[PDB]
Protein backbone atom coordinates (compact mmCIF):
# COMPACT_ATOMS: atom_id res chain seq x y z
CA UNK A 1 0.00 0.00 0.00
CA UNK A 2 2.17 2.81 1.36
CA UNK A 3 5.39 0.76 1.38
CA UNK A 4 8.50 1.64 -0.64
CA UNK A 5 7.08 4.72 -2.34
CA UNK A 6 9.36 6.95 -4.37
CA UNK A 7 9.81 10.56 -3.33
CA UNK A 8 8.21 11.42 -6.68
CA UNK A 9 5.05 9.51 -5.76
CA UNK A 10 5.00 11.01 -2.26
CA UNK A 11 5.23 14.50 -3.74
CA UNK A 12 2.52 13.75 -6.31
CA UNK A 13 0.21 12.53 -3.55
CA UNK A 14 0.89 15.39 -1.15
CA UNK A 15 0.43 17.97 -3.92
CA UNK A 16 -3.05 16.63 -4.73
CA UNK A 17 -5.95 18.45 -3.11
CA UNK A 18 -7.28 15.08 -1.94
CA UNK A 19 -6.87 14.81 1.83
CA UNK A 20 -6.96 11.00 1.72
CA UNK A 21 -4.30 10.83 -1.00
CA UNK A 22 -2.28 13.31 1.07
CA UNK A 23 -2.66 11.07 4.13
CA UNK A 24 -1.51 7.99 2.21
CA UNK A 25 1.48 9.86 0.78
CA UNK A 26 2.38 11.21 4.23
CA UNK A 27 2.23 7.70 5.68
CA UNK A 28 4.45 6.48 2.83
CA UNK A 29 6.90 9.25 3.73
CA UNK A 30 6.76 8.23 7.40
CA UNK A 31 7.53 4.62 6.49
CA UNK A 32 10.39 5.72 4.24
CA UNK A 33 11.87 7.84 7.05
CA UNK A 34 11.48 4.95 9.54
CA UNK A 35 13.68 2.49 7.63
CA UNK A 36 16.71 1.23 9.52
CA UNK A 37 19.35 2.08 6.90
CA UNK A 38 19.90 5.39 5.11
CA UNK A 39 16.60 7.25 5.59
CA UNK A 40 16.32 9.67 2.64
CA UNK A 41 15.93 12.74 4.85
CA UNK A 42 17.77 15.12 2.52
CA UNK A 43 15.69 14.02 -0.47
CA UNK A 44 12.48 14.61 1.49
CA UNK A 45 13.72 18.07 2.48
CA UNK A 46 14.74 19.05 -1.06
CA UNK A 47 11.28 18.06 -2.29
CA UNK A 48 9.90 20.85 -0.10
CA UNK A 49 7.70 18.56 2.00
CA UNK A 50 8.41 20.05 5.45
CA UNK A 51 5.94 22.97 5.09
CA UNK A 52 3.22 20.53 4.00
CA UNK A 53 3.85 18.26 7.00
CA UNK A 54 3.78 21.28 9.31
CA UNK A 55 0.46 22.36 7.80
CA UNK A 56 -0.91 18.83 8.23
CA UNK A 57 0.03 19.06 11.92
CA UNK A 58 -2.84 21.55 12.20
CA UNK A 59 -5.63 19.41 10.68
CA UNK A 60 -7.63 18.77 13.83
CA UNK A 61 -10.36 17.13 11.73
CA UNK A 62 -7.94 14.44 10.45
CA UNK A 63 -5.97 13.05 13.38
CA UNK A 64 -4.33 10.28 11.27
CA UNK A 65 -2.52 12.79 9.05
CA UNK A 66 -1.55 14.78 12.15
CA UNK A 67 0.04 11.63 13.57
CA UNK A 68 1.77 10.62 10.33
CA UNK A 69 3.19 14.10 9.72
CA UNK A 70 4.30 14.37 13.35
CA UNK A 71 6.11 11.03 13.05
CA UNK A 72 7.75 12.06 9.76
CA UNK A 73 8.88 15.39 11.23
CA UNK A 74 10.17 13.64 14.35
CA UNK A 75 12.30 11.37 12.18
CA UNK A 76 13.57 14.31 10.12
CA UNK A 77 14.45 16.25 13.29
CA UNK A 78 16.37 13.22 14.62
CA UNK A 79 19.10 13.71 12.01
CA UNK A 80 21.84 16.29 11.58
CA UNK A 81 21.62 19.82 12.96
CA UNK A 82 20.83 21.10 9.46
CA UNK A 83 17.82 18.78 9.15
CA UNK A 84 16.55 19.71 12.61
CA UNK A 85 16.99 23.34 11.56
CA UNK A 86 14.93 22.65 8.44
CA UNK A 87 12.16 21.26 10.65
CA UNK A 88 12.31 24.29 12.96
CA UNK A 89 12.33 26.73 10.02
CA UNK A 90 9.08 25.17 8.81
CA UNK A 91 7.36 26.51 11.92
CA UNK A 92 7.08 23.12 13.61
CA UNK A 93 7.77 24.18 17.23
CA UNK A 94 4.45 25.97 17.90
CA UNK A 95 2.51 23.33 15.96
CA UNK A 96 3.98 20.56 18.12
CA UNK A 97 3.36 22.59 21.28
CA UNK A 98 -0.27 22.93 20.22
CA UNK A 99 -0.46 19.19 19.56
CA UNK A 100 0.81 18.55 23.10
CA UNK A 101 -2.80 19.17 24.19
CA UNK A 102 -4.28 16.77 21.63
CA UNK A 103 -6.94 14.40 23.04
CA UNK A 104 -5.22 11.54 21.18
CA UNK A 105 -2.47 10.10 23.37
CA UNK A 106 -0.26 8.88 20.52
CA UNK A 107 -0.30 12.29 18.80
CA UNK A 108 0.66 14.04 22.04
CA UNK A 109 3.41 11.46 22.56
CA UNK A 110 4.74 12.09 19.05
CA UNK A 111 4.73 15.85 19.69
CA UNK A 112 6.67 15.28 22.92
CA UNK A 113 9.18 13.17 20.97
CA UNK A 114 9.61 15.78 18.23
CA UNK A 115 10.11 18.58 20.75
CA UNK A 116 12.65 16.38 22.52
CA UNK A 117 14.67 15.95 19.34
CA UNK A 118 14.50 19.68 18.57
CA UNK A 119 15.60 20.66 22.08
CA UNK A 120 18.31 17.99 22.02
CA UNK A 121 19.85 19.66 18.98
CA UNK A 122 21.48 22.25 21.24
CA UNK A 123 21.20 25.25 23.52
CA UNK A 124 19.72 27.58 20.89
CA UNK A 125 16.82 25.31 19.93
CA UNK A 126 16.39 24.25 23.57
CA UNK A 127 15.86 27.87 24.63
CA UNK A 128 13.68 28.51 21.57
CA UNK A 129 11.41 25.59 22.47
CA UNK A 130 11.26 27.04 25.98
CA UNK A 131 10.38 30.51 24.66
CA UNK A 132 7.45 29.07 22.68
CA UNK A 133 6.01 27.85 26.00
CA UNK A 134 6.46 24.07 25.91
CA UNK A 135 7.32 23.53 29.58
CA UNK A 136 3.83 24.29 30.87
CA UNK A 137 1.93 21.76 28.69
CA UNK A 138 4.74 19.22 29.04
CA UNK A 139 4.51 19.35 32.84
CA UNK A 140 0.71 19.40 32.71
CA UNK A 141 0.91 16.06 30.91
CA UNK A 142 2.59 14.68 34.06
CA UNK A 143 0.13 16.28 36.53
CA UNK A 144 -1.37 13.01 37.75
CA UNK A 145 -1.83 11.60 41.28
CA UNK A 146 0.27 8.53 40.41
CA UNK A 147 2.72 8.27 37.51
CA UNK A 148 1.99 4.53 37.28
CA UNK A 149 -1.39 5.28 35.67
CA UNK A 150 0.38 6.70 32.61
CA UNK A 151 1.50 4.49 29.74
CA UNK A 152 5.10 3.37 30.15
CA UNK A 153 6.42 4.53 26.77
CA UNK A 154 4.56 7.82 27.16
CA UNK A 155 6.19 8.51 30.53
CA UNK A 156 9.61 7.50 29.17
CA UNK A 157 9.28 9.91 26.23
CA UNK A 158 8.17 12.72 28.54
CA UNK A 159 11.11 12.12 30.89
CA UNK A 160 13.58 12.02 27.99
CA UNK A 161 12.27 15.27 26.50
CA UNK A 162 12.45 16.95 29.92
CA UNK A 163 16.04 15.71 30.23
CA UNK A 164 16.84 17.33 26.89
CA UNK A 165 15.34 20.59 28.18
CA UNK A 166 17.85 20.38 31.06
CA UNK A 167 20.76 19.51 28.76
CA UNK A 168 23.65 21.50 27.29
CA UNK A 169 25.60 24.53 28.54
CA UNK A 170 27.04 27.78 27.14
CA UNK A 171 24.47 28.83 28.10
CA UNK A 172 22.81 26.58 30.67
CA UNK A 173 18.99 26.41 30.67
CA UNK A 174 17.09 29.43 32.01
CA UNK A 175 17.03 29.50 35.80
CA UNK A 176 13.26 30.04 35.86
CA UNK A 177 12.84 27.03 33.56
CA UNK A 178 15.06 24.86 35.78
CA UNK A 179 13.05 25.89 38.84
CA UNK A 180 9.79 25.19 36.99
CA UNK A 181 10.96 21.71 36.00
CA UNK A 182 12.82 20.46 39.09
CA UNK A 183 9.76 19.41 41.18
CA UNK A 184 8.55 17.04 38.47
CA UNK A 185 12.11 15.80 38.01
CA UNK A 186 12.23 14.89 41.71
CA UNK A 187 8.93 13.03 41.46
CA UNK A 188 10.25 11.14 38.42
CA UNK A 189 13.48 10.37 40.28
CA UNK A 190 11.27 8.52 42.75
CA UNK A 191 9.51 6.54 39.99
CA UNK A 192 10.10 2.80 39.60
CA UNK A 193 10.76 2.42 35.85
CA UNK A 194 14.47 1.88 35.07
CA UNK A 195 14.47 4.03 31.92
CA UNK A 196 12.58 6.86 33.63
CA UNK A 197 15.07 6.72 36.51
CA UNK A 198 18.02 6.75 34.10
CA UNK A 199 16.72 9.77 32.19
CA UNK A 200 15.86 11.63 35.41
CA UNK A 201 19.38 10.99 36.71
CA UNK A 202 20.79 12.25 33.41
CA UNK A 203 18.68 15.41 33.74
CA UNK A 204 19.93 15.95 37.30
CA UNK A 205 23.51 15.41 36.14
CA UNK A 206 23.04 18.04 33.43
CA UNK A 207 21.63 20.48 35.99
CA UNK A 208 24.41 19.87 38.54
CA UNK A 209 27.14 20.46 35.91
CA UNK A 210 27.71 24.14 36.58
CA UNK A 211 28.47 26.80 39.18
CA UNK A 212 27.64 26.35 42.85
CA UNK A 213 24.29 28.11 42.43
CA UNK A 214 22.96 25.44 40.05
CA UNK A 215 24.19 22.65 42.32
CA UNK A 216 22.46 24.47 45.18
CA UNK A 217 19.20 24.71 43.24
CA UNK A 218 19.35 20.94 42.83
CA UNK A 219 20.43 19.97 46.36
CA UNK A 220 17.84 22.25 48.00
CA UNK A 221 15.19 19.89 46.61
CA UNK A 222 16.57 17.10 48.81
CA UNK A 223 17.41 14.67 46.01
CA UNK A 224 20.87 13.65 47.27
CA UNK A 225 19.64 10.65 49.34
CA UNK A 226 17.67 9.36 46.35
CA UNK A 227 20.73 9.89 44.15
CA UNK A 228 22.80 7.78 46.55
CA UNK A 229 20.14 5.06 46.65
CA UNK A 230 20.20 4.95 42.84
CA UNK A 231 24.01 4.95 42.97
CA UNK A 232 23.53 1.63 44.72
CA UNK A 233 21.30 0.27 41.94
CA UNK A 234 22.15 -2.81 39.88
CA UNK A 235 21.32 -1.38 36.44
CA UNK A 236 24.40 0.31 34.99
CA UNK A 237 22.25 2.73 32.92
CA UNK A 238 21.05 4.08 36.28
CA UNK A 239 24.34 4.02 38.19
CA UNK A 240 26.15 5.92 35.43
CA UNK A 241 24.07 9.14 35.49
CA UNK A 242 23.61 8.92 39.28
CA UNK A 243 27.37 8.75 39.79
CA UNK A 244 27.74 11.59 37.27
CA UNK A 245 25.38 13.76 39.32
CA UNK A 246 27.02 12.88 42.65
CA UNK A 247 30.44 13.81 41.27
CA UNK A 248 29.12 17.08 39.87
CA UNK A 249 27.63 17.86 43.28
CA UNK A 250 30.90 17.19 45.08
CA UNK A 251 32.62 19.67 42.77
CA UNK A 252 30.86 22.48 44.72
CA UNK A 253 31.14 23.86 48.23
CA UNK A 254 32.22 21.83 51.25
CA UNK A 255 28.63 21.96 52.53
CA UNK A 256 27.23 20.34 49.37
CA UNK A 257 29.97 17.70 49.50
CA UNK A 258 28.99 17.17 53.14
CA UNK A 259 25.37 16.68 52.08
CA UNK A 260 26.62 13.97 49.73
CA UNK A 261 28.66 12.38 52.52
CA UNK A 262 25.83 12.49 55.07
CA UNK A 263 23.57 10.60 52.65
CA UNK A 264 25.90 7.59 52.93
CA UNK A 265 27.55 7.82 49.51
CA UNK A 266 31.01 6.71 50.66
CA UNK A 267 29.70 3.26 51.63
CA UNK A 268 29.00 2.59 47.93
CA UNK A 269 32.51 3.39 46.72
CA UNK A 270 34.11 0.04 47.63
CA UNK A 271 32.09 -1.40 44.75
CA UNK A 272 32.33 1.61 42.43
CA UNK A 273 36.12 1.75 42.78
CA UNK A 274 36.24 -1.97 41.86
CA UNK A 275 33.47 -1.86 39.25
CA UNK A 276 34.02 -3.91 36.07
CA UNK A 277 33.05 -0.92 33.91
CA UNK A 278 36.12 1.26 33.37
CA UNK A 279 34.00 4.41 33.08
CA UNK A 280 32.37 3.75 36.46
CA UNK A 281 35.80 3.33 38.06
CA UNK A 282 37.09 6.54 36.45
CA UNK A 283 34.06 8.59 37.51
CA UNK A 284 34.16 7.15 41.03
CA UNK A 285 37.87 7.90 41.39
CA UNK A 286 37.34 11.46 40.12
CA UNK A 287 34.52 11.88 42.65
CA UNK A 288 36.86 10.59 45.36
CA UNK A 289 39.54 13.05 44.26
CA UNK A 290 37.07 15.92 44.61
CA UNK A 291 36.02 14.62 48.03
CA UNK A 292 39.63 14.47 49.25
CA UNK A 293 39.97 18.13 48.23
CA UNK A 294 37.51 19.01 51.01
CA UNK A 295 37.84 19.68 54.72
CA UNK A 296 39.91 17.55 57.08
CA UNK A 297 36.85 15.96 58.69
CA UNK A 298 35.73 14.91 55.20
CA UNK A 299 39.12 13.32 54.52
CA UNK A 300 38.66 11.64 57.90
CA UNK A 301 35.29 10.26 56.82
CA UNK A 302 36.98 8.94 53.68
CA UNK A 303 39.48 7.24 56.00
CA UNK A 304 36.82 5.79 58.32
CA UNK A 305 34.96 4.19 55.39
CA UNK A 306 38.16 2.29 54.56
CA UNK A 307 38.48 3.91 51.13
CA UNK A 308 42.23 4.66 51.26
CA UNK A 309 43.09 0.99 50.56
CA UNK A 310 40.76 1.15 47.55
CA UNK A 311 42.55 4.27 46.31
CA UNK A 312 45.85 2.40 46.70
CA UNK A 313 44.39 -0.49 44.71
CA UNK A 314 43.16 1.78 41.91
CA UNK A 315 46.57 3.46 41.85
CA UNK A 316 48.31 0.08 41.64
CA UNK A 317 46.22 -1.44 38.83
CA UNK A 318 43.56 0.22 36.65
CA UNK A 319 43.09 2.03 33.36
CA UNK A 320 45.59 4.86 33.01
CA UNK A 321 42.94 7.60 33.18
CA UNK A 322 41.53 6.10 36.39
CA UNK A 323 45.09 5.95 37.75
CA UNK A 324 45.53 9.64 36.91
CA UNK A 325 42.32 10.49 38.76
CA UNK A 326 43.62 8.43 41.70
CA UNK A 327 46.90 10.37 41.63
CA UNK A 328 44.88 13.60 41.75
CA UNK A 329 42.93 12.20 44.71
CA UNK A 330 46.16 11.34 46.54
CA UNK A 331 47.65 14.78 45.89
CA UNK A 332 44.52 16.54 47.16
CA UNK A 333 44.49 14.24 50.20
CA UNK A 334 48.11 15.12 51.01
CA UNK A 335 47.59 18.84 50.39
CA UNK A 336 44.58 19.09 52.69
CA UNK A 337 45.14 16.28 55.16
CA UNK A 338 46.61 16.30 58.63
CA UNK A 339 49.95 14.72 59.47
CA UNK A 340 48.15 11.74 61.02
CA UNK A 341 46.09 11.22 57.85
CA UNK A 342 49.18 11.48 55.64
CA UNK A 343 51.15 8.95 57.69
CA UNK A 344 48.11 6.66 57.60
CA UNK A 345 48.06 7.01 53.81
CA UNK A 346 51.73 6.02 53.78
CA UNK A 347 51.04 3.02 56.03
CA UNK A 348 48.48 1.77 53.49
CA UNK A 349 51.20 1.37 50.85
CA UNK A 350 50.84 4.41 48.61
CA UNK A 351 54.56 4.97 47.97
CA UNK A 352 55.23 1.97 45.74
CA UNK A 353 52.33 2.49 43.28
CA UNK A 354 52.75 6.27 43.32
CA UNK A 355 56.38 5.69 42.31
CA UNK A 356 55.57 3.04 39.69
CA UNK A 357 53.30 5.64 38.08
CA UNK A 358 56.28 8.00 37.64
CA UNK A 359 57.24 5.94 34.56
CA UNK A 360 54.22 7.35 32.71
CA UNK A 361 54.59 9.54 29.63
CA UNK A 362 51.87 11.99 30.71
CA UNK A 363 53.60 15.04 32.18
CA UNK A 364 50.63 16.18 34.26
CA UNK A 365 50.48 12.94 36.24
CA UNK A 366 54.22 13.33 36.90
CA UNK A 367 53.63 16.84 38.24
CA UNK A 368 50.75 15.60 40.41
CA UNK A 369 52.79 12.71 41.80
CA UNK A 370 55.77 14.96 42.55
CA UNK A 371 53.51 17.41 44.39
CA UNK A 372 52.08 14.54 46.43
CA UNK A 373 55.59 13.30 47.25
CA UNK A 374 56.65 16.78 48.36
CA UNK A 375 53.59 17.07 50.61
CA UNK A 376 54.28 13.67 52.17
CA UNK A 377 57.90 14.74 52.72
CA UNK A 378 56.72 17.93 54.43
CA UNK A 379 54.61 15.81 56.78
CA UNK A 380 57.59 13.53 57.46
CA UNK A 381 59.71 16.60 58.25
CA UNK A 382 57.01 17.74 60.68
CA UNK A 383 57.52 14.30 62.28
CA UNK A 384 61.29 13.99 61.81
CA UNK A 385 60.84 10.70 59.93
CA UNK A 386 62.10 12.05 56.60
CA UNK A 387 64.95 9.52 56.47
CA UNK A 388 62.53 6.60 56.79
CA UNK A 389 60.47 7.98 53.90
CA UNK A 390 63.68 8.48 51.90
CA UNK A 391 64.77 4.86 52.35
CA UNK A 392 61.21 3.73 51.59
CA UNK A 393 61.27 5.63 48.30
CA UNK A 394 64.74 4.24 47.56
CA UNK A 395 63.72 0.62 48.21
CA UNK A 396 60.92 0.61 45.62
CA UNK A 397 63.10 2.16 42.91
CA UNK A 398 61.67 5.67 43.22
CA UNK A 399 64.87 7.66 43.69
CA UNK A 400 66.07 6.45 40.29
CA UNK A 401 62.84 7.65 38.66
CA UNK A 402 63.13 11.04 40.36
CA UNK A 403 66.77 11.42 39.31
CA UNK A 404 65.77 10.55 35.74
CA UNK A 405 63.01 13.18 35.94
CA UNK A 406 65.67 15.78 36.78
CA UNK A 407 66.45 15.56 33.05
CA UNK A 408 62.92 16.20 31.81
CA UNK A 409 61.65 18.58 29.14
CA UNK A 410 59.06 20.32 31.31
CA UNK A 411 60.46 22.97 33.64
CA UNK A 412 58.13 22.23 36.56
CA UNK A 413 59.06 18.54 36.66
CA UNK A 414 62.74 19.46 36.31
CA UNK A 415 62.57 21.83 39.29
CA UNK A 416 60.43 19.52 41.44
CA UNK A 417 62.76 16.56 40.97
CA UNK A 418 65.84 18.71 41.59
CA UNK A 419 64.31 20.12 44.78
CA UNK A 420 63.24 16.71 46.08
CA UNK A 421 66.67 15.18 45.49
CA UNK A 422 68.61 18.14 46.89
CA UNK A 423 66.41 18.49 49.98
CA UNK A 424 65.84 14.82 50.91
CA UNK A 425 68.24 12.67 48.84
CA UNK B 1 20.91 13.62 21.86
CA UNK B 2 18.19 12.52 19.42
CA UNK B 3 15.99 9.47 18.85
CA UNK B 4 14.47 8.16 15.62
CA UNK B 5 11.22 6.18 15.81
CA UNK B 6 11.50 2.92 13.85
CA UNK C 1 40.41 25.41 45.20
CA UNK C 2 41.78 21.93 44.51
CA UNK C 3 38.33 20.90 43.23
CA UNK C 4 38.26 20.00 39.53
CA UNK C 5 35.11 20.21 37.42
CA UNK C 6 34.56 18.21 34.24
Amino acid sequence: GTVNWSVEDIVKGINSNNLESQLQATQAARKLLSREKQPPIDNIIRAGLIPKFVSFLGKTDCSPIQFESAWALTNIASGTSEQTKAVVDGGAIPAFISLLASPHAHISEQAVWALGNIAGDGSAFRDLVIKHGAIDPLLALLAVPDLSTLACGYLRNLTWTLSNLCRNKNPAPPLDAVEQILPTLVRLLHHNDPEVLADSCWAISYLTDGPNERIEMVVKKGVVPQLVKLLGATELPIVTPALRAIGNIVTGTDEQTQKVIDAGALAVFPSLLTNPKTNIQKEATWTMSNITAGRQDQIQQVVNHGLVPFLVGVLSKADFKTQKEAAWAITNYTSGGTVEQIVYLVHCGIIEPLMNLLSAKDTKIIQVILDAISNIFQAAEKLGETEKLSIMIEECGGLDKIEALQRHENESVYKASLNLIEKYF
Amino acid sequence: RKRRRH
